[PDB]
């Protein structure tokens, strides 16, 4: 089909945040000054939210046989870009001690947020992969901004090859399922012979790669001790968030999906990815390999919930409010460790036992990482308990008993490590946009009190949205 | 038809066992040049005619080139040979080489229980991709520009000259 | 069939080490008969200037350099012998360490016996040993009787 | 046809070298910059979808006017960006 | 006269070549080297899959996947560059800090 | 004395030959073979794409404007094994300039050949030639002539002046190891991909095998003999551009020339 007025209202998130990398690319060439860029890239993001609206006053409807927008896809671009606000506000008062070229960093981010607003929007083969790459790109280039230190470059090169590597998997898969159906389109495929399941076994691997799962997992420790902060933020919120609504997506539509060959072997995934992520995640004494773990564990939590969402209607609403929970407390925590490097200070010194004291040092900052620590855990009070609260009731529904019972000694062993950081930052001690960073995490915190007190306008928001 | 196809496949899989046993780069890239020269040849033969073509101007006239160049400024040639010989005996080759025939087999035996519905060399011109590239696929020639400014500037970027 | 003979003589490359002096008439017969010449292509060296001692290894390595086919003018009285040069800084001529073929006496030469030098070149090169018992007849010898009929010439106190 | 003109290409291949043999560590700041040819090892690939494109551009119409011109607008602004840095400048 | 099976074995087959020579070297150019490859391998597999149905589908992401493959070697050999500028050593037990 | 121009590369060609060949030691030989041949089988190929007669066509495949790309982006390759086996810094960084300014100004000619292949839609060369039938393809798209005209001669047809020679110090020309056949190779590569270039330029630009009043074959043939005049007379006219100023002149100016010929064609065309 052409262009008709309605595709354009559609496209809006995809289009104004193009057209902000443009404006970003003209005035990095015009002056080079890190104000303006800061403040032309977050305008453009927060243009984006506002267009939100707008794709809201239209329907459910396709752009191209690429992408389909449904009320779905709206949740899942307002996820990424706040963590793309997010990330900008933290990068800030990083960067502001970097030594020079400080302005590259926003054109990177602004086309990862491409890329996430457009794995939100998906309906053929072919969107996923221009949209698992138009992110990664920056995720290979800004875990390398400030090569100047040892292990920043050690780690861009360690997700480089790896990413390549997926990407590459994920190709060869996707082929090898066009070959038995006539189309790539997620619908039209489907339409259990062992190479269309063979194919769909490569695409897990090329997916299960960047969400982090049970034996593609060595490279979220790594990368995340050498990225900067500013990046682990965009790193561990928007990109599996951006990654997980396209991969959900092909198992709701694909016919191929309800049978219970791929389902054995993603529950299995699952299962392992809890098991091999809250053992190891234990002896670990540093704050960013600490988040780096628990993030195998919770995208094990969202699979638990995906392999039951052909089993009862409340799987799409549960995927939905334990993603919106898991943004809040990852970008509050990884914000307070953002903002204890309010310098440059060349290599950050930030571990499990560098942060004894830190409540007579910095009381309000503790108690935001405490907030979102104890919310990462599954403790009452906490939007996580009620993400949580769901991913079990959606096993009890489809009947998954070992991979429920997963989940509770998964959470009885996870535990641990969380409650440590949480005490250790009340043991005996050893600018303006700061003060805006400092906003953020502190409205953060404050939301994730008042969502998990009181839970039901969140849950309002997600039916609206679901189709 | 069919000896053409089976002598240029035997082509691409004599270049690529040649290029993963040698040593030197140079015999390496120009055996990864043959190779691709032959994987063009098969784009022909199928009847992809806008595939080997494309192949060879942009994925073996371009990227080849970029490779040519950082091999060649290197100067690996003449230091660090004895070393690398020596650890890569055949004795490790046999590890991860039975393991990744595992995979071989596994996809041999998934891609022959399927019936063989053979496709003649049917010739696709350019007239019908300048079509289906503005059909429904224009956002993603557009968001593929924007994945190349991405990789310019990432190149831009991390490939930063100095004083040095 | 003589062919690859032809083809030598109808065609040369010359390798101009022109020294300090005596160049700028070589430079004079250059730009008349003719960037062309490259080392390590020519096969001919045309060794102009005095050949000092200092220097002599650089005319020992692009000696080495060329092809099989080796001709060399030497051109001057300075590179025939040591010329007026007989001192502890000038070896007394290029043939001690090199070999040669054409000797062209004059200090410096004239363009016109460069010209006379490829001219000679070329038909010692059209007879092919080297020799090959035709260039035993000498200029002394050929135009002998040419010179020795001369008589009269014309007076110097005259334009 | 080609193959005939082939095969006698690499016959006179043939012909030309066997008859020419019957005939008888540490660069510092030298070299490095060829980060112009990886410019045009991407934009090569930039170039290729107006490969593709100028074949159908009859059938393609006012739209692809459009976004061909917003392609090209797109590289022309990444151009400048990188003129205006110092990236594209004077090379070794 | 083809039929799929033959083509995507042979693209299988330089899969895992590729595969296994990003495994088994040392040297980072060399896992660049394995990498493109086995994107070739992959993007070999596409064709044969699009032009076993007899439509246009096998030119229309080969483009954007040897895209791929360019952008991906460029940013990597920058990244080999800086590498190298760095340490003059080149193998990867150099850069194998945080292990564990 | 020679009535003949072409004597003298007769000649040239005969002393070239029956010349002895010495291995260079520590080097490669491959490559140090291998070189000449893919700038002399690049452009010998390259004529296999020309519609000389219909009837005395050389090859009536259904694209050959792909070919002529891959041709000119393999040609780099000969200057990049000749430098790597000229195995000497300073030749090596000689070919590896000679190789950058090569891969700079190569840009040009694949983006200045669409317009021509956009208004005529084929890339079979029996509708190029069958389209300048009344109207040739050089009226509306002078800007892009003339930069497939300087992509043409900046592909080591010497315009450059830098293959022999090096304007930077610290390096030098990369035809200096080569001095067998192999240097008569090169001249011969070069003349056959001038020649082609000429003849690709008069049978994908003007009018090829028009015939207004004589037959139309040897109307190619003196048109395409006016086209080597001319060339030749600029090529000699056409000073030495330094370095500098060969990349100060080379993606400013002519990648925007080439994008709005590109949007002026789109725009007329329908
Ligand atoms: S021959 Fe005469 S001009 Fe030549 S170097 Fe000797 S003295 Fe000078």
């Amino acid at each position: 089909m052409t262009i008709t007025p309605q595709n354009l209202i559609a496209l809006l998130p995809l289009l104004i945040v193009g057209l902000t990398v443009v404006v970003v690319m003209l005035s990095i060439a015009w002056r080079r000054n890190h104000f303006l860029n800061a403040t032309l890239s977050v305008i453009g993001l927060n243009a984006a939210l506002v267009s939100l609206w707008f794709v809201g006053q239209a329907g459910a409807m396709d752009v191209t046989p690429l992408m389909r927008v449904d009320g779905f896809a709206m949740l899942y671009t307002g996820l990424v870009l706040l963590a793309s606000l997010a990330t900008c506000t933290f990068a800030y008062p990083w960067l502001e001690g970097y030594n020079d070229n400080k302005d590259e960093f926003y054109l990177l981010v602004l086309i990862a947020a491409l890329g996430g607003i457009l794995l939100a929007n998906a309906n053929h083969l072919a969107s996923l992969f221009l949209g698992i790459e138009l992110i990664s790109l920056p995720l290979f280039g800004l875990v390398g901004y400030a090569f100047r230190q040892k292990r920043s470059l050690e780690a861009s090169i360690k997700y480089t090859i790896l990413s390549a590597a997926a990407s590459s998997f994920l190709l060869f898969g996707m082929a090898l399922v066009y070959a038995q159906s006539g189309d790539l389109s997620f619908v039209a495929l489907g339409k259990n012979e062992p190479l269309l399941l063979a194919g769909f076994g490569l695409m897990i691997v090329g997916l299960g790669f960047k969400l982090s799962l049970v034996p593609f997992h060595l490279w979220t420790p790594d990368v995340y001790q050498g990225a900067p902060a500013p990046v682990s933020t965009f790193l561990a919120t928007a990109s599996k968030i951006a990654i997980f609504g396209v991969v959900m997506r092909l198992f709701l539509y694909a016919p191929v999906g309800d049978s219970e060959a791929i389902r054995v072997v993603l529950a299995i995934i699952a299962f392992a990815s809890i098991i091999f992520g809250n053992l190891m995640a234990l002896s670990q004494t540093n704050i960013k390999r600490l988040l780096g773990y628990s993030s195998i564990s919770h995208l094990g939590y969202l699979l638990v919930a995906l392999i039951a969402l052909q089993t009862g209607e409340m799987s799409m609403e549960a995927v939905g409010v334990y993603l919106a929970g898991y943004l809040f407390s990852s970008l509050g925590a990884f914000g307070v460790v953002s903002l204890m490097s309010s310098p440059y200070r060349g290599p950050d010194a930030d571990s499990l036992f560098s942060y004894r004291g830190l409540f007579w040092h910095r009381p309000i900052l503790a108690a935001v990482m405490t907030v979102m620590m104890l919310s990462l855990a599954g403790i009452p009070m906490t939007l996580g308990f009620i993400g949580k609260f769901y991913v079990l009731a959606v096993g009890v529904q489809a009947h998954l008993w070992w991979l429920v019972g997963a989940v509770v000694v998964g959470s009885a062993i996870g535990l641990y490590y969380y409650l440590r950081v949480a005490v250790s930052l009340y043991l005996h001690a050893p600018n303006w946009q700061y003060s805006a960073g400092g906003i953020v995490v502190l409205i953060s915190a404050l939301l994730v009190l008042v969502l998990g007190v009181w839970p039901q306008p969140l849950i309002s928001i997600v039916r609206l949205a679901m189709p | 038809m069919e000896f053409a196809f089976y002598i240029c496949g035997l082509i691409a899989i004599l270049a690529t066992l040649r290029v993963i046993t040698h040593t030197n780069p140079v015999h390496a890239l120009l055996y990864l040049i043959i190779s691709l020269l032959a994987i063009s040849g098969v784009f022909f033969s199928l009847g992809a005619y806008f595939a080997g073509a494309l192949e060879i101007i942009v994925y073996a006239g371009a990227i080849m080139v970029l490779f040519v160049f950082v091999v060649m400024m290197l100067n690996l040639g003449g230091s660090e040979i004895e070393q690398e010989r020596q650890w890569l005996k055949p004795q490790v080759w046999i590890g991860p080489a039975i393991l990744s025939a595992i995979m071989l087999v596994v996809i041999v035996y998934a891609i022959l229980g399927v019936n063989d519905q053979g496709i003649d060399g049917t010739p696709i011109s350019a007239k019908a991709v300048g079509i289906t590239l503005f059909g429904p696929y224009v956002l993603a020639v557009e968001l593929a520009s924007m994945l190349l400014l991405a990789g310019l500037v990432v190149a831009f970027h991390v490939g930063r000259e100095e004083r040095a | 069939n003589d062919m690859v003979n032809w083809g030598r003589k109808n065609s040369i490359w010359p390798y101009n080490f022109g020294l300090s002096c005596c160049y700028v008439e070589m430079v004079t017969s250059f730009t008349a008969v003719h960037l062309r010449a490259s080392p390590r292509q020519a096969d001919l060296m045309v060794v102009a200037g005095t050949c000092f001692t200092k220097m002599a290894p650089v005319i020992q390595r692009l000696y080495d350099q060329m092809l099989e086919p080796k001709w060399v003018i030497s051109m001057g009285a300075c590179a025939n012998s040591g010329g007026m040069y007989d001192i502890y800084s000038v070896v007394q001529g290029v043939d001690k360490f090199i070999p040669v073929d054409v000797y062209i006496p004059g200090c410096p030469p004239r363009p016109e016996a460069y010209m006379q030098a490829l001219m000679l070149l070329q038909e010692s090169i059209g007879k092919e040993q080297g020799v090959y018992r035709a260039n035993m007849q000498s200029e002394r010898e050929r135009k002998r009787g040419e010179r020795i009929a001369v008589t009269n010439l014309r007076t110097p106190d005259e334009i | 046809a080609f193959a005939i003109f082939l095969i006698v290409a690499i016959g006179l291949c043939c012909l030309m070298l066997v008859g020419g043999w019957f005939l008888g560590a540490r660069l510092r700041l030298s070299a490095k910059f060829y980060l112009v040819a990886m410019f045009f090892v991407i934009f090569d690939v930039e170039a290729l979808y107006l490969f593709a494109w100028s074949t159908s551009i009859r059938e393609s119409g006012w739209v692809g006017f459009v976004e061909a011109a917003i392609f090209i607008f797109v590289l022309l602004a990444g151009l400048v960006y990188l003129v205006r840095i110092g990236a594209l400048d004077w090379t070794p | 006269m083809i039929p799929l099976q033959h083509g995507l074995i042979l693209a299988a087959i330089l899969f895992v070549l590729g595969l296994t020579g990003l495994v088994i070297r040392r040297n980072l150019l060399f896992m660049l080297i394995g990498l493109e490859i086995m994107i070739n391998a992959s993007a070999l597999a596409f064709v044969v899959a699009g032009s076993y149905w007899g439509q246009t589908d096998g030119q229309v992401m080969y483009i954007l996947a040897i895209s791929l493959a360019a952008a991906e070697a460029s940013i990597g050999l920058a990244l080999l560059l800086q590498l190298h500028r760095r340490r003059q050593n080149l193998n990867i037990d150099s850069v194998s800090e945080m292990r564990g | 004395v020679g009535w003949g121009g072409s004597l003298q590369l007769v000649a040239d060609m005969i002393k070239m030959f029956f010349k002895e060949d010495w291995i260079p030691k520590f080097s490669d030989r491959v490559i140090f073979t291998l070189a000449p041949m893919i700038a002399f089988t690049s452009l010998l190929l390259a004529f296999a794409i020309v519609p000389v007669s219909p009837g005395w066509v050389v090859a009536d495949l259904n694209i050959g404007i792909l070919f002529f790309l891959m041709m000119a982006g393999l040609a780099v390759y000969a200057v990049l094994f000749a430098g790597w086996s000229s195995n000497n810094k300073y030749s090596l960084l000689g070919a590896m300039r000679a190789s950058a300014q090569t891969l700079s100004y190569e840009v040009f000619l694949g983006l200045s050949l669409m317009g021509v292949v956009a208004q005529a839609g084929s890339f079979n060369m029996t509708d190029i030639v069958n389209s300048q039938a009344h109207v040739w393809n050089v009226i509306p798209q002078f800007f892009g002539f003339i930069t497939f005209a300087i992509a043409g001669v900046a592909v080591c047809h010497r315009h450059p002046f830098d293959q022999p020679e090096a304007e930077q110090e610290l390096a030098d020309g990369y035809h200096i190891e080569y001095s067998g056949m192999k240097f008569g190779l090169f001249f011969v590569g070069e003349y056959i991909g001038i020649v082609t270039i000429s003849a690709l330029m008069v049978t994908l630009f003007f009018g090829g095998w028009q015939g207004p009043l004589l037959p139309p074959f040897i109307w190619f043939a003196l048109k395409t003999a006016f086209f080597m005049m001319m060339f030749i007379l600029i090529r000699a006219s056409l000073p030495r551009p330094r370095y500098d100023q060969v990349m100060s002149f080379g993606w400013k100016i002519c990648l925007p020339l080439t994008l709005i010929n590109l949007l002026v064609t789109a725009a007329v065309i329908l």
